[PDB]
């Protein structure tokens, strides 16, 4: 009932619209040269991380 | 804060009273309606001799007319 | 009985000599069968006195 | 008379009262008269010269983020040289007025320096303050040119004034260098200009240019400053157009008044076939020349 | 030849430009 | 003291005086000179020592001040000693 | 109606201005061309070029 | 305390200048601008919009 | 305290006044709207009766 | 600028709509909205109130 | 002139003559001379473009 109440109020729609408004500054992340190596140093999995 | 602005409505300072007639007068309501909707042109009427005035500053008695900060 | 908002400046145009028995208008308008129900309890027991 | 009747057009959803009252008139003693104009959003402000009534933070945001208006006007004038725009006299004229804004103070102080025989010691802070306060209130519009000049030539200077003068001056008319140095000091102490050397330059050049005229230092008190009837700006005294003094030269066609649109004319109000007899447009060229 | 395309252009919902 | 836990649905307005006037389209009297011309008898503010058996002036000033302090909520959260 | 598509979402332009600078407002014997820009045309071609 | 709420209708999209002439007279309103498209109407009264 | 404010009162602060006791003016929406417009027309310090 | 049109289209109403929160809650049921024409004359002001 | 210093003309007169000369040959003077000439249209399309 409650999540449909925020629907009939339109609060989920405000949530979604705020999503794309916030999207107006988020730079594209740099994903590293060897994107698997990027994520690997990210999770710390290669030797020494 | 200076010396009060002292108007009168009557014959004298000692007879008449400090108080202009509030906006509710029969003569003032057209003028107040205009000064509301066309707030940037200058409107004829008696709406000025009232207490309610267009300005942020209303002609309610003991206004200190020489105040540094009104 | 007219039904525009209760102004608080009636005590000053009506000569109901029970007016200035009290101070504020919604207590000078109050009826007496009611005003008997007004109980004497010291001040910080009025939920605004507290 | 075969009298004509015109039923008054009443306002509608589509055809509003303003148009139906100015675009239309029911009294046909004005029919087919001519085209009137008026100004709206920015044309009205451009013509009426109504300064924005200031405020606190918001007008000061719009007003502080102004920057060098004279330059930005120039930017906007030249940018008409880019591909997608044309160099426009309206841009040039906004530049011309953004540069000639301080015409009043300049024409005044030039009159003061060069038309006031024996102006005390202007370098003495007394008369210098008379000068500063007057020119300060000549800009900022609080005083007129004429009344301010009378305030200048009437301010209090020194007792026994003629007697001190007839000791220092033969014919009474002193050296003008103290005067013009005082006036340049005036407009450089009061930030009359954003770019400082401009004050001095105009103060100097207007004087230099007048130095060539016959009676180059007398001014008929009426035309001298503002009044009801004035002189055309080419003929003003310390003005910027006085050097722009020239005139036009016309060889009209056998058919020159007819073709009033045919040339490479800029159209603000474009013709439409209801007034346009056979006109084609300002871009068409019936007689083209071959060229790479 | 986009790297890690099988997670980025194919399986990353927002094409890798949108941050959820 | 003398408490009874009553209730109240319609308070007045704030007696700031500057409550909008009920707007009207036309006037029942289309004569404006009548507001400019209206004389009255004089309001002699003091007759002799202005003494009156009821305290007719101080009492009314106190009864206006009382309710205006009420409405202004005693008028001190605005500023009293911000200085 | 079929005349209601011919409605409108603003308020109109209000004819509250004077004639813009150098507009051809008819004096006595000014041969008036309402169309030509009053400034941008007489601005010389030595400057502006025939564009 | 005394203000009005109105919902009215003239016409709304992007514009600079407006020439108007019902067959008698032609008044123009201006906002200076270089270039545009120039839409003409004749539905009752000749209007031209730039 | 109060009496010096009754002379500097404004038809702008009718909202803030009724806010003091959290009253609700009859036209609360028409007020909030215009009072917001007027309070826009001047600096946030130029319209706060607290100063 | 006294904004003025370049076109008109009878597009459907969902395109430029007051969003699901900026409008009141469900109006198919609780608030019947009808834009009817006033019988009294209106000079300025829409005919379909 | 700078090593010469403040002078003995009564009102620093020749110093002011020299200083009114000093800033007469600055760039700022040719800058403003240009701005003034621009206000007079001694130029052409090529000038505008440059």
């Amino acid at each position: 009932i409650e999540e449909n109440l925020r629907i009939v109020h339109g609060l989920r729609e405000k949530e979604k619209y705020d999503f794309t408004v916030l999207q107006r500054a988020t730079r594209i992340p740099f994903q590293g040269y060897d994107m698997d190596r990027f994520l690997a140093q990210q999770k710390g999995t290669p030797y020494g991380a | 804060r200076g010396p009060k602005l002292t108007e009168f409505v009557g014959h004298n300072p000692r007879n008449g009273t400090q108080w202009r007639f509030s906006q509710h007068s029969k003569y003032f309501r057209i003028g107040v309606w205009r000064e509301t909707i066309r707030r940037n042109d200058m409107n004829e009427g008696l709406h000025g001799h009232s207490s309610w005035q267009k300005s942020p500053q209303q002609a309610v008695p003991e206004v200190r007319l020489m105040a540094p900060y009104p | 009985k007219s039904f525009d908002a209760p102004q608080w400046d009636l005590w000053q145009s009506r000569a109901r000599s029970e007016d200035i028995d009290e101070a504020l208008q919604p207590f000078m308008d109050m009826p007496q069968s009611l005003k008997d129900r007004r109980y004497d309890i010291p001040w910080w027991a009025n939920p605004f006195g507290a | 008379a075969k009298r004509r009747v015109i039923v008054p057009i009443h306002p509608t959803p589509n055809y509003p009262a303003h148009f139906i009252k100015a675009s239309f008139t029911t009294d046909p003693l004005k029919e087919k008269q001519k085209a009137r104009f008026s100004s709206g959003g920015e044309a009205m402000r451009e013509v009426q010269m109504i300064p924005k009534n200031l405020e606190g933070e918001r007008s000061r945001r719009e007003l502080m983020s102004r920057g060098d208006t004279e330059f930005e006007a120039l930017v906007e004038f030249i940018q008409g040289a880019s591909y997608d725009q044309l160099i426009s006299g309206r841009r040039f004229k906004k530049v011309y007025d953004k540069l000639s804004e301080n015409d009043d103070t300049f024409v005044w102080l030039c009159h003061t320096a060069m038309s006031v025989l024996n102006p005390g010691d202007v370098r003495s802070r007394l008369v210098y303050n008379h000068l500063r306060t007057l020119a300060e209130a000549v800009a900022n519009g609080e005083m007129t040119l004429r009344t301010a000049f009378r305030f200048y030539e009437s301010a209090v200077r020194s007792p026994a004034y003629r007697e001190i003068a007839k000791r220092q001056m033969e014919g009474g008319a002193a050296t003008r260098l103290a005067g013009i140095s005082a006036a340049a000091d005036v407009m450089r102490r009061m930030g009359l200009t954003r770019r400082p050397m401009a004050s001095y330059f105009e103060l100097y050049q207007r004087i230099v240019e007048r130095s060539e005229a016959m009676t180059p230092w007398g001014f008929p008190p009426l035309f001298q400053f503002e009044e009801r009837l004035s002189l055309e700006p080419r003929l003003k005294f310390f003005s910027r157009a006085s050097q722009q003094a020239l005139e036009r030269r016309r060889r009209g066609h056998i058919m020159s008044a007819y073709t009033t649109l045919q040339g490479r004319r800029i159209f603000w109000i474009p013709p439409t076939w209801n007034r346009a007899g056979r006109f084609l447009g300002p871009h068409v060229t019936l007689y083209p020349g071959m060229t790479p | 030849q986009l790297q890690s395309r099988e997670r980025l252009i194919l399986g990353t919902h927002g094409a890798g430009v949108v941050q959820h | 003291m003398k408490y009874a836990d009553l209730e109240l649905t319609t308070r007045g307005e704030f007696p700031h005086g500057m409550k909008e006037p009920g707007f009207v389209k036309k006037l029942d009297q289309n004569i404006p000179w009548y507001f400019s011309t209206y004389r009255s008898m004089y309001h002699w503010p003091i007759t002799g020592d202005n003494w009156s058996d009821l305290n007719e002036a101080e009492k009314h000033h106190d009864l206006h001040m009382f309710y205006t302090l009420a409405w202004w909520k005693l008028g001190e959260g605005i500023f009293d000693a911000n200085d | 109606y079929y005349w209601s598509r011919y409605r409108m979402p603003t308020q109109m332009p209000k004819f509250d201005g004077p004639a813009p600078i150098a507009a051809p407002q008819n004096m006595n014997s000014t041969k008036t061309n309402e169309f030509i820009d009053p400034i941008d045309d007489k601005f010389p071609l030595s400057i502006r070029g025939p564009l | 305390h005394l203000y009005c709420i109105d919902n009215y209708n003239s016409i709304y999209f992007n514009l600079n200048g407006i020439l108007i002439w019902l067959n008698v007279l032609h008044i123009n309103i201006i906002l200076i601008k270089y270039a545009f498209l120039i839409l003409l109407n004749n539905l009752e009264y000749l209007i031209i919009f730039k | 305290r109060i009496r010096p404010l009754l002379a500097v009162m404004s038809p702008v602060d009718i909202l803030w006044l009724e806010a003091l006791t959290q009253n609700s003016p009859h036209n609360k929406e028409q007020l909030q709207r215009r009072i917001a417009f007027q309070t826009s027309l001047g600096t946030p310090e130029f319209f706060d009766m607290s100063k | 600028a006294t904004q003025a049109p370049v076109a008109t289209v009878e597009i459907p109403a969902f395109f430029n709509e007051r969003p699901a929160w900026e409008q009141p809650p469900l109006e198919e049921t609780l608030y019947v909205t009808e834009s009817r024409e006033r019988y009294d004359d209106v000079r300025s002001g829409d005919i379909y109130e | 002139a700078e090593a010469v210093g403040l002078d003995n003309a009564p009102g620093h007169y020749t110093n002011f003559l020299d200083w009114m000369g000093r800033l007469t040959e600055t760039r700022g003077f040719k800058t403003e001379h240009a701005l003034f000439q621009f206000s007079r249209r001694k130029f052409n399309r090529d000038d505008v473009r440059v």
